[PDB]
């Protein structure tokens, strides 16, 4: 995931989780309820 | 469960380019509702039939 130097981690889903989402996405369905 | 298409794996890298070399022109088409049945209704004869 080297995509130039622009760092998409906190964009991209994450593996190490069951819902396989990306951590902005996880914030956002613990905020709107 | 519901597909939602094949995989596809882009191979990217730092020097990879696909630049197509041929075109195929396609035309699709839209359907587009532009208006209605324009009704008119008479508040007489409906409530009141005869």
């Amino acid at each position: 995931k080297y995509f130039g130097g622009f760092n998409f981690s906190q964009i991209l889903p994450d593996p190490s989780k069951p819902s396989k989402r990306s951590p902005i996405e996880d914030l956002l369905f613990n905020k709107v309820t | 469960t519901m597909s939602l298409g094949a995989e596809n794996s882009v191979a990217y890298s730092n020097n990879s380019i696909a630049i197509p070399t041929n075109f195929t022109i396609s035309v699709t088409t839209e359907i587009l509702p532009v208006s209605m049945t324009k009704t008119s209704v008479d508040c007489t004869m409906y409530i009141c039939g005869d």
